[PDB]
This record gives structure tokens, C-alpha cells and sequence, in this order.
């Protein structure tokens, strides 16, 4: 939905942008040129705010994604240790499952 | 395994002795050092129970004003719980050595644990409710566990166990951060004594905490939205 | 600045990506038959110790990226407006 | 389609984005009795196990700075008599804070220092004492427990007396204790719209009660009949009998406020009414009955009613026959 | 024939088939306080030998686990102290939660169970200490003890003041106790019928009192006449000196309320007056005398009436001729 | 330039020449309450330090009277056993006072002078008990407190509705206990001049709130508009949009007074505008949103409002066109 949120702010931008090189004599014609240059400014406003949003969202699912994936690393070190502290593990295959 | 003693239960029962340099007992200082913890953890759980927790039961739910030293005081707690969580490891493995339980070496790190998360709770709901100065719970905390960490310093250094001891590095670097938390408390005081525009603004990610900056923890309302509602312009 | 500051966060994340071959290292040289140097060759403390910097280092790197996406958005809102 | 109260009483009001937390925070008094009831409990257990776990810390601190938990004993008499655990000292501050005062463990005079924490702990024992036992007796004794034993009419009618068209409903007591100034705020409220354009949502504008002062005052004793009979400065006057139906924008909240006059504490009974629980043209039954020299009054009849001939149309309409 | 209240102020009303009981099991304060007296020293004294013998059992279940009530005794020190029976636990719970706490019993430090059920008999005890010595106050400090000092005329009169006809009655104080915004509320109720057809069997319907600003508020030191002057909208208009009998349906119920300034809780005075109750064409004496420099009121002298001549017609017949 | 009340509530009086010094000392409780808070741990704690330093020189009175501190003994058995210092009789003191009651130190019968001391130390110290628990306990019980969670509007406004000038502003509950019986009284105060010569300086006249009977009662459950009309008989009808600056001498103040549902006692809020404080042809914005069944109002949109199109002309001008 974010993803759909960027490409709906990507397009009005896009076609203004079309749009202002096509009617560029008569734009600048009415002298209207700093209400559309606000208007880009509102287009660009919009289209930073939800790239951002998705921004936010990604490094939310990264930074859950690999805390997770430090408790990879911590259960798997606390199980080679306690097994190969008793039981025989040979003391090299450890750096394996370390590694 | 016997009766939790807090100290030796072994050696005929000594070392509940206090008997020629009074303060010169290790179980003396580590009793004068779980007294603040349990200062800060039996005054603020009243406050933020009564003042956070749970009194507007389902009904609060935005304009974040950040005191000074914001990045620092919790930088400087991952510092302290880092080096805590070292103590506490500490503690355990001289205590494993003989099975006597001497309870000095864990249990007042442990209310130090306790007391150092219920201490950024409180820094985390004294800001944002913005009364700035119910802070002097806070500083007395950092005023009182600095002084108990000097005297265990210098009766660290008066038995001349130094730089060998992992209990010395760890108590000499609780000290350095103990007496710089208190000065970022009377900076706290520096400024003036004893603001930020939002107006539907809705991206929280440059002005929330330290922690919750590097683990984005505004996001999660609007991920838990995102399963009522698809979102919106 | 903000281009500093994020690379200054890979800088650190980048340096704490240099405990874990340490970490390694420590761990099963100690599978080989309190002072410090006994309290830095202990494996259950070096592997939790190994956790705690891994975590660090995932979110300075987090952060790093983060505010380089910050200072290019910024950068694209600028540059269209010059355009 | 939302109702502003329930039928019970509540409100269904979300209180969105109050910032200012700090006004929260200066009062304590009223947050602290405004919980419900197993938080109460739970800051009353640990306010009290807190401060007896606290002071017997320093009870703890005292017979190790004397060097009593030292079983290494010479001659020289403790501060505390018998303690030589740190249970020893929880026993001994539980003795102290509830003034129990067994005897086995007792203060001597050796230390001034445990004269001025036994000072100290009974000042501050004393003061929570009456803090947490008067908290709790206001928490107990508040009365909008009362307020439902104050029953409203189910359905609320509209009928005809004196000419006119008015609202009634009926409002029952069911214990003897009776309510000293028992006064009825009724108010209309829905979304409404100035001439000059500005939109209110939850416009709360009062009817008056018809009493024959003009006062609202009531001596609920019996259940009786509350009325207010629609006039032109009304806003009930333009009420169609189609109108009352559901998702209309109409609603009827009616206020009950006195004061109890066995506890002496005051109270307030609320009730709502959607306008389709509203009966067109219709009227209670007479529920009092007299037998034996007693009257009496039935609660199985209390929502029962009636329907009579009225004509169909507004007050306004009954101004133009 | 059958009276709404009593003349000492209570209702005849009898309360026929309230269905609901869990709204009054909702609540328990109100209805705590509610009951005749022996009712309410039988629950503060079975309440207390309630949760005195219960954790008697507590203490004595402890002392049978810990298999200190086996005289067989070897070395190891017991949970509580020279319990030998369960009436010694009963002694020792009664140490306990009254907080006495002799010493010959007292608690050791080797049951951490003993510790943890003196925690929660110590709460319990201070709770329903709180409770019962609250209720117990609040149920002596009411103030409907209050209303039978705030004695009403045995007769009401009816009599003519500048030119018209004033419903009067006396209320006099009987103590030194000011009563702070002394309110009259003077209801004449009768079974009254509709012209479109309702019936109401006891409409209780308000006349206001004569004040002068016609504010219902009192200042009862001395004591005065209250009146109600009939006016064309008040309902006593068309009422006869032949209607003054009894069987006549016709009922007017006087109703004081205010605050004592001793106690700071309110009350509420109510008396009732029958049809034959009212003295037609009579009026009250002057019961005020001044002596010594100090005004004296005559209670002896306070349901003395006098003979006037008025005319004996209604009201309505006194605006013809 | 000076307000009269602040806009937290608090009132810029001084004071001056309160001669009469005697009426203060006449009174004690309310003095006593009246303190603020370290003063009050102060005068409880002196007040029981004071009582029991006072009682233990008299147990060292009774026990130097006997001899009992000489420590040459022979076999007279004495008054209070086991004290032989001034300490030991404080720590007796503290045992007696509070009731905790250990037993090394206890009293015999030897000494009739030491039960009476006794007796008089027991009801002196449970007569301070009462005193001193139940004024703490009022000390924390009162609901100024209260009065800043019922937050004003920051800027009040005047605006168009039903064809008149209306000075509005808006009063926000933040808690989910309720005020019953909430009374407005708005008083707008400057310094008038009589026509016959007297100048007053702070001329406290009130304005009615408009409701819809009269009579100033509100519900405030979500946050409503108070508002008054200006009429012909009100003050503010040569009201200018040119006065609402600084310096000009013109300051309402509105008073919000009820009583709180969950402790019972009554409260005051109390707020302030000046005359800069007012937007000329303002109004505020719809704050109450409908969700899922429920309704919300908004506190971060609380102090929002908006320009409308207003005439800039006096209620006196706006009968003149």
C-alpha cells in the first residue's frame, strides 16, 4: 500500500513536468509562473512524504528482520558451546556453526 | 543451594564482620551500593504508575519537545547497560567457583538493571508530558550512586587490587559514566532552571528518542493501522 | 553533513563488523584444554558479548542507510525545483 | 447509528490527542481513585510492601553497620535486639509500620540512629496509613454505584395533556433511602447549523422540565412521571411522528443529580434516549396502587404502555388546528 | 384515608415486584449502610469473627504443616512460636489483625508461607478496617436523625393576607444549629385526570412558596410562617372550606432540606398534611416575645391557632366579588 | 496591563493591612490546611515529635522519681521496667504512642503517677492521631487540584449566530469522571464609573450564560461552547473590534464550578481573558469526529478556530442596520 502510495505521487509529477515543457509559451504567456512553480512545489512535497514513508517502513522491516537474526547467532553459539563443552563435537566444527 | 545470605555462609560465618575499618568490607560497600537502585525503583514505579501506567486506561494516544543531552544520556545507558551486563556476568562467574552463594556479586548489579531501565521510563514520560523539573528524582539518583561508586573505588584501591581485576575496570568505568550521567543532569539544570512546530506533521523519525530513532518504533502504529485501513494521501 | 554523518554510522557499524572473527577466535581458542584475561577467554560471556555488538552494529548500519535515503530525497526535492 | 450516552449511564466519548500530560501529572489524588478496582488494590499491596521492604533495607543496613548480623558476638549489646537475617529485619519493620510489636526483636537505645529511622518510618507509616485507608474508603464509597438503582423508562413517549403535546418518561427508585434536591437537566442533542453557517456536532441545548415553578426539582419517592410539555421555543416543535426512527440525528440524554442521604454523597444518574426508542402517540399506565392504608407502586408495570389517539402531526401543525 | 407520607416523615409505599436484584447486588456500600442498626453490628461482628477465624485456620494449617502442634519436639525452631492448639492460632490471628501483639506467639523467620499469609492477613485486616470503622461512622453520622429536631405545625392553616388567600404552616428548629440554604418545596398531590383521557393516580404537582423573590430559600432561626399565597395557576384555586374533610383525595407534603453546620452532611424534613388536617379560616398565634434584650419563641405556644372571620368561598370566587 | 486572575486560575491580590490578627488565631483548621506542603510535613512532624519528647521527660520524670535510673538496685520492683537513660524513655514513648508496644520496656503497677501519665499520654496521642491523619488526609483530599484538568480555551472569540453577537469559548474535561451540577458564571470586570460620581475599580458585574432556560447548568462530557448573546442588558453592547487590544481596561473572567463524581468533594475552575485575548469575528472549529460507533473529540484541534465574515460594528449598531 505504500508501494501504491509512491507510484500514484509518482505520476501527477511526471506529467507536470510534461506538461510545462509542452505549454511553455502560453504558461509563461498568462504569467502564471510562480503559482505552477507552487504547484510543482506541492507535487514534490507529496512525492518526498511518501518516499519517505516507504524509507521508514523498509528499515523498520531491516532492523526486525536482522535482531532476529542476531538471536540466530546467539542460540546457535550457546548450543556448539554447551554440546561441545560435555559432549564431543571434536572443538573444530564449532567454528563452523560460528562462522 | 543454602540459605541466601547476601554474603559468605562459609569461612565459619565471616565476613559479616565489620569489626576494625568499618567501611573496609566489600559486603559494606556493595550494601551501600543497592541502596539507590531500590531509591530509584521505589520512587519512580509510584509515579509513572500513577502518572503513565495504565491511569488513562485506553484513552490517550503528539508533540515531542526533547530536553538537552538527548543523544548523550542514552548513549551513555547503552554504554552503563552494556558494562552492567558485563558486572552481572562478572558476579556470577566468581561466585561459581565455590558453593557457598554469596549473593554480593549479582543481586546489586541486578537492582542496578532494574533501576537503570526504570530510570530512562521515567526520562522517557517526563518528557512528553513536558513537567521539565520532576527531575530531582533523577538527579538524586545519579548524585547517590556516584558517591557509593567512589567509595568502592578508593576501598578498591586501599586493598591494591588494580588494573588485574575485571571487578576494577568494571567499577572504575561504572564510575567515569556514573559521574558523567551527573553532569549531564546538572546541564539538564544549566539550562535555564528550576518550542517545536507540529501541525499534522505525522513523521515522527527526526524528533522521537535515541533508541527509538535506531529502531523505529513510530512505525509500528502505522503498520498496525495498515492491517485496519489501506492508507492514504 | 548529513553524507558524514551517515558515513561516519558505517564507519562504526563497519567497525564493530570487526568483533566477530575476533569472537571466533576466542571462542574456540578457549575449546582448546576473576582476572580479566579468564574473563575474556569464558565462552558463554564471549557469545553473548558477540550478540550485543552484532546487534550494535545492525542498527548503526540501519541508520547509516536511513539517513542516506534522507539526504537524497532532499536532494531530489531540490534539484527538481531547479530543474 | 452512535449513541453520545449508553442506556447504562457511559459515555462513548475517545478523548483524542491530549498532549498536555504534565496537568496529569500535578494531580495524583484523583487519578488515584479514578482506577478500577484491581489497580487500586495493587497500588495499595505495593505501596505498602514497598515501604515495608524499603525501611527493612534500612533496618538491614543498621544491625550490618553495627556488626549485629556478625554472629562473632562479644559483649556488646545491638541496636536491634534478635535480628540476624535480613527476614529477620522484614519481620521486624512489619512490626514496626502495622505497630504489631512483638518483642522478640525490639529496639534498645545503643544506636540514635535507629531511633531517628524508627522516627521516620512511623511518621511515614502513619501518613500512608491515612493516605491508602482514606483513599480506600473514597474509593468504596463514591456513589455512581447508586445510579443504577435509579431505573429510567426503557421507552420514553409523547402524548397529549392540557392541549399540548409533551415528552414523558418515567423514572423508578428501588430503595427507601431518598435523594435530598433530586434535580432533571433534559437536553436535546444533535448535529445543528447557525443561520450565519456554523456547524455544531453534538449540540447540547436543555428543555426545561415542566414542575409549575419553573425549577426542576423532584421528590422521587414514588416513581413519577417527567414531563415537558413541547412549546414554540422548544426545540422539539417541528417533530414529526416519521422522524422517529433509527439514524435520525436526534437524541435525549436526561440527567438525575442529588446527593444520597445515607452515604451524603452526592450522585448523578444519566440515561439516553435514540429517537427510535421514542413511541409516537403514546402514553405509560397508571402503576400506583393502594391497598391496606399503603400505596404501591409496580416495578413489573414500570415500563408498561399505552397506545391512545393522537393526531399525527407537529406542534407547530397544532398551532394551526 | 390512606396518607402519602406519615406525619413523622415516612412513605407508605410498599415497592410491588422488583424484578432486578443484580443492580442491587451491583452495588453493596449503600445497601451496607441502608440497614436498621443490630443488622449492622451483626455484620461488623461477624465480618471481623469471619476473617479472624479464617486466617485463624490459615495460621493453624502453617503450624500443622511445619508439624509444630506434634509435641514430639527435636531441635528445629517452628514458623510461628508456642502454638500448641488451634486456639492458640485463634489467640494468634487475634494478635495479628488487631495489631496488639503480645510476643508469648510471634512469627519466625524459618516459613517463608507465614511471611507471605501475615502479608495478606495484614492487608486484608487493615482493608476491612477501613471499610467497617468507615461505615460504621457514616452510618452514625447521617442526618436523618436530624429531621424529627425540625418539628412542622400539627395544623396547617388557610387564611386571608393582603387581600388574598395564603396556605400557611410553622417550622420550627429546636437547636442552636443553623441549617445552611434552608429550600422549601411544598407539593400538593392528589389523583388528578387529564382532559384527553390520562389518569394519574398520585400527581404530584408543586406550589411555589412566597418568598419575594420567588427563590424557595429560608433563613430557620427563629421560627417561622411559611405561606403560599393562591394564586390563579396554582391548584388549591377552586378549593372549597366544605372540601377541608376527610376521604377528600387531597394531600399537601411539605419538604425542608438543607445542611447541618455541625455535621457538614445534608438532610432532608418532610411532614404530610390531610384535607381534614387544615383549619379552614384560621391562623397561628404570635408566638415571639422580646426580654431583657434578647427575642424569646414559644414552643409551648406553637400549634396555638385563632379564629378569623374570611369569607368562606373559593379563591376563584374571590375575583368575583 | 495587570490581569485580575491569572490564566492558570490564580488571583493577583495582595492584601494590604490586615489589622485584625485575632480572627486568624480565633480559627486553627483551615490555617492549618490552608499551608503549603513541606509546612504541613513539618507541623506533622514536629507535632509528633513535639508530643512524644514531652511524654518521654515525663517517663524520665516518673522514672528518676522512683529511683528507677539509679543504677544501684536493690530488690523494689520499678514503675516502668528497664529503662535506665533519657533515651529509653523516648524509645518507651515511641511504644506507647504509636501502640507498637515491644514489651522489654513495659509498665507495672507500682507506680499510680505512671498509669496516669499513661491514660493522659494515650488520649493526647490519639486525640493528635485524629487530628493529624484527618488533616492530611484533607490536606491531599481536595480538588483544587482537580480544577487544571478542566482546561479553557487560550483564546475566547465573539461571533455571529442567530442573528446575533455571541461571545464564545470553549471548556475541554480531560478524565472520565464526571462534574455534577456544573455551574458557569462569567463576570466581565472593569473599572465603571457611576453616574452620579462612584468610581468603582474592579467591577465584578456577571453576564447570563445562554442555555436555553436560564439557568447556568452545563453537561460537560465532550467539550462544549459556552456562550452568551450579547443583549441590549448586557455590559459588552458598545463593544468596538478596535477595544480588544492591550491596555484597554476590560477583563472577563468564567468560573467553572461542580463537583467532582469519584472523591466528592466540590471544585472551582477558574480562568481569565484580556482584552487582546479575544479574536474579533472568530470562531472555533468543529472538534467532534464520529468512528466505529463512538464519538471523539479532538484536544490538539482544541484551541483551533477560524475567520469568518462578521460585520466590525457594535450590538448597539447592529440594531441601527
Amino acid at each position: 500500500d505504500l508501494q501504491q502510495l509512491d507510484d500514484t505521487t509518482q505520476l501527477p509529477l511526471l506529467s507536470h513536468f510534461a506538461e510545462t515543457v509542452e505549454g511553455l509559451t502560453t504558461i509563461r504567456a498568462f504569467r502564471y509562473e510562480a503559482r505552477f512553480q507552487q504547484k510543482l512545489l506541492e507535487y514534490t512535497d507529496s512525492n518526498n512524504i511518501a518516499s519517505l514513508f516507504l524509507t521508514a517502513a523498509n528499515r523498520w522491516l531491516e532492523v526486525r528482520m536482522e535482531y532476529i537474526g542476531a538471536c540466530v547467532v546467539l542460540i546457535a553459539a550457546v548450543t556448539s558451546i554447551s554440546n561441545s563443552l560435555h559432549r564431543e563435537l571434536s572443538a573444530g566444527l564449532v567454528g563452523l556453526g560460528l562462522t | 543451594m543454602g540459605p541466601l545470605a547476601f554474603c559468605g555462609s562459609e569461612n565459619h560465618s565471616a565476613a559479616y564482620r565489620v569489626d576494625q575499618g568499618v567501611l573496609n568490607n566489600g559486603c559494606f560497600v556493595d550494601a551501600l551500593n543497592v541502596v539507590p537502585h531500590v531509591f530509584l525503583l521505589f520512587i519512580t514505579f509510584p509515579i509513572l504508575f500513577i502518572g503513565w501506567g495504565s491511569q488513562s486506561s485506553k484513552v490517550h494516544i503528539s508533540t515531542w519537545l526533547h530536553f538537552p543531552g538527548h543523544n548523550l544520556r542514552w548513549i551513555l545507558t547503552f554504554m552503563l547497560l552494556f558494562v552492567l551486563v558485563c558486572e552481572i556476568a562478572e558476579g556470577i562467574l566468581s561466585d561459581g567457583v565455590t558453593e557457598s552463594h554469596h549473593l554480593h556479586l549479582y543481586m546489586p548489579a541486578g537492582m542496578a538493571f532494574m533501576a537503570a531501565v526504570t530510570s530512562v521510563v521515567y526520562y522517557h514520560n517526563i518528557e512528553t508530558s513536558n513537567f521539565p523539573k520532576l527531575l530531582i528524582a533523577l538527579l538524586v539518583y545519579w548524585t547517590l550512586a556516584f558517591i557509593t561508586k567512589t567509595i568502592k573505588f578508593v576501598k578498591f584501591l586501599d586493598h591494591a587490587i588494580g588494573f588485574s581485576q575485571l571487578r576494577f575496570c568494571l567499577t572504575g568505568l561504572l564510575v567515569i559514566l556514573y559521574g558523567m550521567l551527573l553532569l549531564v543532569e546538572v546541564n539538564v539544570i544549566r539550562v535555564r532552571r528550576y518550542d517545536l512546530q507540529d501541525l499534522g506533521v505525522r513523521f515522527l523519525q527526526p524528533f522521537v528518542n535515541l533508541l527509538s530513532k535506531g529502531t523505529y518504533w513510530w512505525m509500528n502504529a502505522f503498520i498496525k493501522t495498515a492491517h485496519k485501513k489501506p492508507i492514504d494521501l | 553533513r548529513r553524507l558524514v554523518l551517515s558515513s561516519t554510522f558505517r564507519i562504526l557499524a563497519d567497525l564493530l563488523g570487526f568483533a566477530g572473527p575476533l569472537c571466533i577466535f576466542g571462542i574456540v581458542d578457549h575449546l582448546g584444554k576473576v582476572s580479566s584475561q579468564e574473563f575474556l577467554a569464558n565462552a558463554y560471556v564471549l557469545a553473548v558479548l558477540l550478540f550485543l555488538a552484532l546487534l550494535l552494529q545492525r542498527t548503526f548500519l540501519q541508520a547509516s542507510y536511513y539517513v542516506a535515503i534522507e539526504t537524497g530525497i532532499n536532494l531530489r526535492g531540490a534539484i527538481q525545483t531547479k530543474i | 447509528r452512535a449513541r453520545f450516552v449508553s442506556k447504562k449511564g457511559n459515555c462513548n466519548v475517545a478523548h483524542k490527542n491530549i498532549r498536555e500530560q504534565g496537568r496529569f501529572l500535578q494531580d495524583v489524588f484523583t487519578t488515584l481513585v479514578d482506577l478500577k478496582w484491581p489497580h487500586t488494590l495493587l497500588i495499595f499491596t505495593m505501596s505498602f510492601l514497598c515501604s515495608w521492604l524499603l525501611f527493612a533495607m534500612a533496618w538491614w543496613l543498621i544491625a550490618f553497620a553495627h556488626g549485629d548480623l556478625a554472629p562473632s558476638e562479644g559483649t556488646a549489646e545491638p541496636c536491634v535486639t534478635s535480628i540476624h537475617s535480613f527476614s529477620s529485619a522484614f519481620l521486624f519493620s512489619i512490626e514496626v509500620q502495622v505497630t504489631i510489636g512483638f518483642g522478640g526483636r525490639m529496639v534498645t537505645e545503643e544506636c540514635p540512629l535507629a531511633i531517628l529511622i524508627l522516627i521516620v518510618q512511623n511518621i511515614v507509616g502513619l501518613m500512608i496509613n491515612a493516605i491508602m485507608l482514606g483513599s480506600i474508603f473514597m474509593k468504596t464509597a463514591q456513589a455512581h454505584r447508586r445510579a443504577e438503582t435509579l431505573i429510567f423508562s426503557k421507552h420514553a413517549v409523547i402524548a397529549l395533556r392540557h392541549g399540548r403535546l409533551c415528552f414523558m418518561l418515567r423514572v423508578g427508585d428501588l430503595r427507601k433511602s431518598m435523594i435530598i434536591s433530586a434535580t432533571i437537566h433534559m437536553q436535546v442533542v444533535r448535529k445543528t447549523t447557525s443561520p450565519e453557517g456554523e456547524v455544531v456536532p453534538l449540540h447540547q441545548v436543555d428543555i426545561p422540565m415542566e414542575n409549575g415553578v419553573g425549577g426542576n426539582s423532584i421528590f422521587l419517592v414514588a416513581p413519577l412521571i417527567i414531563y415537558h410539555v413541547i412549546d414554540a421555543n422548544s426545540p422539539l416543535y417541528d417533530l414529526a411522528p416519521s422522524d422517529l426512527h433509527h439514524h435520525q440525528d436526534l437524541e435525549i440524554i436526561v440527567i438525575l443529580e442529588g446527593v444520597v442521604e445515607t452515604t451524603g454523597i452526592t450522585t448523578q444518574a444519566r440515561t439516553s434516549y435514540l429517537a427510535d426508542e421514542i413511541l409516537w402517540g403514546q402514553r405509560f399506565v397508571p402503576i400506583v396502587a393502594e391497598e391496606d392504608g399503603r400505596y404501591s407502586v409496580d416495578y413489573s408495570k414500570f415500563d408498561n404502555t399505552v397506545k391512545v389517539p393522537t393526531p399525527l402531526c407537529t406542534a407547530r401543525q397544532l398551532d394551526e388546528d
